RNA sequence: GGAGAGGUA
């Protein structure tokens, strides 16, 4: 992380597509180095086709510029989440906020 | 464009004399330069009589020098040539620029 | 008058389990700054350390690929392990062996060690296992030598991963000179050393080292 | 505020402090300007040229 | 080591005719089966003929006198 | 893991007697820093050694003050006397006498012998008379000493110049022993008063520092 | 080999 940012940063990473960012809070049920799968929180959910949320990480592909690019989780096993919240740490981020 | 000896080094960047910068105006803000060899004879000794670095110092255009230290250096040197006005060491008197040297170091 | 008073080790205050002090005394005007800036130098420089050098896991083939159960990559694993700290006794290369399962954290006291091998910090974390039945073997190769060593310039199968090497055990080197209260003189000097290393040295002995080593080097200019 | 917030920490207010050379050891006269600064490395790669 | 030519213009005040006479002179010694008139150092030709420039005991006259007189005597070298 | 690059060769090159430039390779790279550095600071900082301590004039009891016959003024009588070089035994401290008249310059051999002393630079002028007439006659106070006392610290009075050095200096420089060209060369140019060869005081230096941490071994 | 786009000093 920039020790000085100008707050612009979550915004910038976010809006971004690299991070896998949650859509619908829920607990972690498991995670991997590959995969995440959220248990979806009670009033989140659609009355019919209850399911669960899952990710797959895109890992090690070569970017356009040759630079590899790959994803990380940044939670654990238990851990509860909100709508909107980073999940997957991408390339030169940390912790949902841009660093370069 | 000017003529050199080379001193080999264990790197992948061509170290360079600072002074000639001023005249190439090559900052060191990622500028990149071409390097090629004299094959024949004639061009060595051409090189070495003509182009060598040490035989350009005066500006064609004008017989003003070229080889001006340029920011760095003249800064040291006007800040070793003042003078406070009560410093460590004032009034006495010394027997030659050695013992001046030795008084400071 | 053309004789010196020979500085001598007079305390060594072991203010926490890693940072150091030491006291020396007494010292001959302006000799302080010569003794302290040379021995900055010469233990920051040169001291023997014990850093990893190779890895071996059972299910894997490269580092940049990942393993089901850990949940985190190679890469971070081997750079984890790099900052290892370890002392061996007799020998200057051992294989150690790392065999874990369940779920939870792997502390560097989960490693099968012998009598000649000692780990310093045995808290310091490696991963976190996510599964009870995931369980990870691996063989580590720990080298005895000195200074850095980038896994290029070194020098088989394809299951071996190299890391960097770092044996240095000291971190911050700092010290102070102040007058001492001899019994009557003035201007004599009094030299305090606070070093902070790794945890993996007696300051003492890093000391006793240093000087030798510099001693040993300048004899040369001594009967050209 | 910047003043306040160093003030906060034990660290002179001037900005600047005093330093010693790593071959002589001695002190630089000048109290020296150090800090902090965040700085990236582009993608001009030495070994591509 | 060779860092100026200065006195080797000096000897020859041009600053052209100085690299053709040196070249000749490099190229009886490199190719042509000659040897130098001054102890060498470990140094390459080119310096080597740039320094018996400097020394004086060889400009172009010499040259030109030297290359005659071996000519005459490769002409007395037949019979 | 305990074995380093000791130099060799030891080379030298001779310019005039008092003045010599040592170089010494291949070093194990930073250690020149340091050990060229440490002879310096040794070198030039504390030494053994006896240099002139104080004077009195015959004639004169103040430097602000002017004698008649002498060429030149106090304060230049007073720098020269700086820059006299002498060697005495185990006598610490002596005192000797500079009578003389006539015109001429006044330089070290007119001093009196006084056994042991040992002026090392005869042809070191001194003064100079201008009248044949005129007389001067002078007490000097040599004591022994270390380091180098200013005035300040403390009939007239002269600084102590007990180092017998002049001039020291060094530049690192790269080399290679077949490999591994990250090491280091030692070029010392040291240029002395003339008490000692520059090559002895390197080896006086040597002794002096190795002996002092012996208690390390 | 030639076009077009982007980029560095
Ligand atoms: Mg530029």
């Amino acid at each position: 992380k920039p020790l000085v940012g100008t707050g612009m940063e979550r915004a910038v990473a976010v809006d971004s597509g690299v991070t896998a960012v949650a859509k619908r809070g829920g607990v972690v049920q498991y995670v991997d180095a590959s995969r995440i799968v959220i248990k979806v929180n009670e009033d989140e959910m659609y009355p019919g086709e209850a399911g669960i949320d899952i990710y797959n990480l895109t890992k090690y592909t070569r970017s356009n510029q040759n630079t590899c690019i790959n994803q990380m989780p940044c939670v654990s096993l238990g851990e509860p989440v909100e709508r909107g919240d980073v999940l997957a740490d991408g390339p030169s981020t940390d912790l949902g906020e841009l660093a370069l | 464009i000017q003529a050199f000896e080379p001193v080999l080094i264990e790197g992948k960047a061509i170290q360079l004399h600072p002074l000639v910068c001023a005249a190439y105006n090559a900052d060191f803000d990622g500028d990149q330069m071409a390097v090629h060899v004299p094959l024949t004879l004639e061009a060595q000794l051409e090189a070495r009589a003509l182009m060598m670095s040490t035989n350009n110092i005066l500006s064609p255009a004008n017989g003003e020098p070229i080889i001006v230290p340029s920011q760095d250096v003249v800064l040291g040197l006007y800040y070793m040539t003042r003078d406070c006005v009560n410093a460590k060491g004032e009034g006495m008197v010394l027997t030659g620029p050695k013992e001046a040297e030795r008084l400071y170091r | 008058v053309t004789e010196f008073l020979k500085p001598r080790l007079v305390d060594i205050e072991q203010v926490s389990s890693t940072h150091a002090k030491v006291t020396l005394e007494p010292l001959e005007r302006g000799f302080g700054h010569t003794l302290g800036n040379a021995l900055r130098r010469i233990l920051l420089s040169s001291m023997p350390g014990c850093a990893v050098t190779e890895v071996e896991i059972d299910g894997v083939l490269h580092e940049y690929s990942t393993k089901e159960g850990v949940q985190e990559d190679i890469l971070e694993i081997l750079l984890n392990l790099k900052g290892l700290a370890v002392r061996v006794q007799g020998k200057d290369e051992v294989i150690l062996t790392l065999n874990k399962s369940g779920i939870g954290p792997v502390t560097a006291a989960d490693i099968t060690h012998d009598g000649d091998v000692e780990i310093v910090k045995p808290q310091h974390v490696i991963c976190h296992l996510t599964d009870e039945n995931a369980s990870i073997s691996m063989r580590i190769k720990v080298q005895r030598g000195r200074g850095y060593v980038p896994a290029s310039t070194r020098i088989r199968p394809i299951g071996r991963l190299l890391v960097d090497a770092c044996y240095s055990p000291v971190e911050r080197i700092a010290y102070n000179v102040e007058a001492a209260r001899v019994e009557q003189r003035t201007d004599l000097d009094k030299l305090v050393i606070e070093m902070e290393t790794n945890g993996t040295i007696d300051p003492e002995e890093a000391i006793r080292r240093a000087a030798t080593i510099l001693a040993e080097q300048l004899e040369a200019f001594v009967d050209l | 505020e910047i003043k306040e917030l160093l003030k906060l920490g034990d660290l002179p207010t001037s900005g600047q402090i005093r330093l010693y050379d790593g071959r002589t050891g001695e002190q630089f006269e000048r109290p020296v300007t150090v800090g902090y600064m965040y700085m990236l490395k582009l993608n001009h790669l030495v070994d591509d040229k | 080591a060779r860092v100026t030519v200065q006195d080797a213009v000096e000897k020859i005040g041009n600053r052209f005719d100085l690299v053709l006479v040196a070249a000749r002179r490099a190229r009886q010694m490199q190719v042509g089966g000659k040897d130098p008139l001054v102890p060498e150092e470990n140094d390459k030709t080119t310096v080597i003929a740039l320094r018996e420039i400097e020394e004086g005991l060889i400009n172009n006259q010499i040259l030109d006198v030297r290359e005659r007189q071996e000519q005459q005597e490769q002409e007395a070298a037949e019979l």
